[PDB]
């Protein structure tokens, strides 16, 4: 089975940078698309970042001048680094795997 | 149709066998599936009215449609006489006579008539004209016979990806051609007619996917 | 019911060239009118002072207005570039006639062409939104600094603009 | 045929191997279907007298329609001969003489007579004469031909209307060569042999029927 | 053959691929059936001599009928000398020679001699001369491979009757013969070779009946 | 297409019957297999866009292709207007406007318009451009729809080593990479990945085999 | 699947109304609906029809002064009559067309 889990989220300072990452079991060049969505109570899930096989990063507007992600294959983690964190940011942060089904971590809290 | 000779000036030349036959059997294997009409465009390129209704009339089956067809051009030939009236008068020697809607068509005009207006300067293109009225009634019998509802095409549980969207697209195709329109419709059916598990993945993919990473997250 | 004036001072490598005055028809296109008046005043923050004439062709027009890019590539509206085209009733009849520059049907910006000529053939595509009230020998001035191809001998500059009382 | 070439003058040309075949294969697939008219026409597009017979010569069967043809030409020519007897005399150093039936038919001229009066100016058309004479023959045939009175296609149970409807018209084409009123019949017999559950749907309808509406009703 | 070109002149062109397979085929197909002789003539438009012996040659069937057809242009070959003469003679410097029967058939002449023929002016018109004697033995043998004689065609019991009058017809345009002959002939046989159901609704459609009104008429028998 | 005429000028011609048949027949026949992407080149060859656009509308099946495919063009269709943009202004009297991404892919140019771009001096080659955006795009659907990774390509016990090597390259076709990954993967995947009868026989050819020099060699396995 | 008529009433001259039919399930899964009327003498008379896709006719003798629409979600065919005359008095039957003719059940309508 593919098993994820988040970690590195927390509670920091405005202006601060953070590198949440997810692990998954096995290879990561096995999946076939990859990323991260947030929810925040009372804030609908909303999507934060994308990456497909063989396709650039994507990621969303409202993180677009502040955050990056990133894929290290040698450490089968993805990398979301978040720079400039805002309140407005805060939320907890869900991976996701495709492979066959989609597969989905429990979450890291963010808070700014 | 009308070609160009080595000296450029424009002269008739017969219909080709090759074309005829060709128009004949693309309507024998793919009936009035909707990439027929670009075919039609394609083989008709040139044409006079007299061309475009011997393409038309050489068809044998699908009368059902070619009568549909001919009340639609006869609906663009009074629009056409409504919009542009004929004005009446003695004909001046040298000087050709307006077209009318049925002139257009072929019907009531000469093909030295049809040569004289397409060759004309500036051109009266009732060769384009007429084609445009057939290009407009063909698309709406490739609607009548579009065979499914776009709401009933469906993701089978085992079919592949790949596949299911060969089908969406068709049937969209069918619906009076593709267009930005079939786009609004795209990004919403397409995922809700999915399969469970790739529905899932189509969602976690997130807003603005392109085809290409929804086919590849999905394989 | 108003019909308001702008005014244009123009340079020449520095310069000074002349003053011209233009009538701007707001009683038939006000949408369009208001736009330039704004672009010409600058009070939404941005406008012509200092902008140049990218294209003078003699016996054809004077363009200018590209204060985005300089070149002829895009103008601005004060909608966000984005406006309509507002109507075509008027016709291009003469030389002084104003008329918005654009690539294609509403594709209208913040560039604008004076003609210098009766130029029918723009008839039913361009939209005249005024007219030249003074200084047309001024506008004829312009004509010399430039060419066939539209491209200026000297650079020619908007040094103030604004609105005639 | 007569051309024009690649300089303004109109010079004969050789029948092609590929439209003597294309002829004799659709009669042979085809036989006397009404679509085999306009095959006929534009694969003749400026035949002469002598090419329209060699068309109808390369025939190998249907040897009752073409002896019956013969003598729908025959008719033909003695009614030409009424309307325009031939004016006799000496003819003039250099000028043509004029033509009788028999050398509209090419029975009685020699090709190069045949172009003489194609390419005069004014141009005495023999090949399109002949031509019109041959396809009023060939329209009785098709009309002997036809294997179904209309008042004989009634709608089965089963059969989708569309299949109904593409049969309905095949017939009425088939009779009268279509060019006929084409609708006095239709608002009339097209609904009473119609299948039952559909010709209540067709009743109901109401006056003003297009055919894509009543299809789509039916569907 | 001699063609057109884009000015006026008249130039040779090589035979073309797609007509020699066209007439090697038709052959095949139909062997010798009265309509293959006018698809000959089409076919031959413009020959020189040398392209009719070309098609005439590639037939490789059919020999029998191949060398009759060779005794039947002997034979039109000596008439031809016979009522045209050579004149006998030097030849003066750029005049073309007589042509003799057997220069016509493309025999004993070269390409250039028979372009030179068909060129002048006047044209000597070898070509089309020869595909009359071809065409004449043609016939004949149509006429010899006939198979059935309209004395032996009598309408199948199932036949409709169309395919009666069908056969009857073809049969008769192998047979040739005449106009006369071909109206004679249906006045009498066409009508008491028919079939037993048909005969009696020919024989009460009266006198005078049309060929088209008897077809209609008996488009019931099945 | 445009076309040299018989004189020097260049003329529009009518797309032909035989390349538009050509080109349906090859997409069903082949699909998407490498080998079609330069069979569209040659028969586009001096498409106007709207040839261009009637060629890949001619095509009935494989409409999610085709809809990528449409996606491709478009993204190439905007970067073309950023780094072209048009100059805005009013034309002058015999003057062309200037062509933006979506008058080079066909859908808001007129004929006349492609024509007069591609027959101006200096030429401005619409067609040629489009031609290059269609051409990137089926390269990526034929990439997509390569059934087999290479490292799943390994030789069956009774395949001759010719048949295996021929699907290996068959694939690194499709997935067309580069010729150092080419070259690189020759080395490695197809001596590790051949049956264990032939792979006795290469490892004992020794280093620096030619590729003729293997299929030589295993020609008796069979 | 049943059919059922409704909407009639009584009306004064020169007023209007607007009839309604209910279907069940959906109406706009009927490939054809319109409207027939019955009056004591006169022959049965067709009133007003839709064809999915095209635009709404309506009969002759009506054809200038009434409109229909429908509305999937009530499942209701609303002939609006405008300038009502006295001649509408007839007893009213709808129709729905779905690849089996279907008839409401009639309403008596009475103008003055």
């Amino acid at each position: 089975d593919v098993q994820l889990q988040e970690s590195g989220g927390g509670l920091v300072q405005a202006g601060g940078s953070l590198r949440l990452s997810c692990a998954a079991s096995g290879s990561i060049s096995r999946f076939n698309a990859m990323g991260w969505w947030r929810q925040a109570p009372g804030k609908e899930r909303e999507f934060v970042a994308r990456i497909v096989k063989g396709f650039d990063p994507v990621l969303a507007d409202s993180v677009k001048g502040r955050f990056t992600i990133s894929i290290d294959s040698a450490e089968n983690t993805l990398a979301l680094q978040m720079n400039r964190l805002k309140p407005e940011d805060t939320a907890v942060y869900y991976c996701f795997a495709a492979l066959d089904t989609a597969y989905w971590g429990q979450g890291t809290q963010v808070t700014v | 149709p009308i070609v160009q000779n080595l000296q450029g000036q424009m002269v008739h030349q017969c219909i080709s066998p090759r074309t005829l036959n060709a128009w004949v059997k693309v309507v024998e294997e793919k009936a009035f599936s909707p990439e027929v009409i670009p075919m039609f465009s394609a083989l008709s390129c040139g044409a006079t009215p007299q061309d475009l209704n011997t393409m038309l009339n050489t068809v044998g089956g699908h009368q059902a449609a070619m009568q549909m067809l001919k009340e639609t051009i006869n609906e663009e030939a009074a629009e056409w006489d409504r919009l542009h009236p004929v004005h009446a008068g003695p004909i001046a020697p040298g000087q050709m006579r307006e077209p009318r809607g049925s002139d257009i068509a072929g019907t009531t005009s000469t093909l030295q008539e049809q040569i004289g207006w397409m060759t004309h300067n500036p051109p009266i293109p009732v060769g384009e004209i007429y084609k445009r009225w057939i290009i407009l009634g063909l698309n709406k019998i490739v609607r009548m016979y579009s065979p499914t509802s776009i709401l009933d095409i469906r993701q089978g549980p085992k079919e592949p990806f790949r596949d299911y969207v060969d089908r969406f697209y068709k049937t969209l195709r069918a619906e009076q051609a593709s267009q930005e329109v079939k786009n609004a419709a795209t990004e919403t059916l397409l995922v809700q007619n999915a399969n469970p598990d790739c529905k899932t993945i189509l969602k976690a993919l997130g807003p603005g996917a392109t085809l290409e990473e929804m086919m590849t997250a999905c394989q | 019911m108003v019909n308001p004036t702008v005014f244009f001072d123009i340079a020449v490598d520095g310069e000074p060239l002349g003053r011209v005055s233009f009538e701007l028809f707001a009683d038939k296109v006000p949408k369009t009118a208001e736009n330039f008046r704004a672009l010409s005043t600058g009070e939404k923050g941005f406008g012509y002072k200092g902008s140049c004439f990218h294209r003078i062709i003699p016996g054809f027009m004077c363009q200018g207005g590209d204060f985005t890019r300089h070149n002829g590539t895009g103008g601005k509206s004060i909608y966000g570039e984005k406006f309509e085209d507002e109507n075509f009733i008027l016709k291009h009849t003469g030389p002084g006639i104003l008329s918005m520059a654009n690539a294609g049907p509403n594709t209208n910006g913040s560039q604008f062409f004076i003609c210098t000529a009766k130029t029918e053939w723009l008839d039913g595509k361009h939209v005249v939104f005024g007219k030249v009230k003074e200084g047309m020998n001024i506008v004829e001035a312009m004509e010399r600094f430039g060419s066939r191809n539209g491209k200026t001998s000297k650079k020619i500059t908007i040094a103030d603009c604004g609105q005639l009382e």
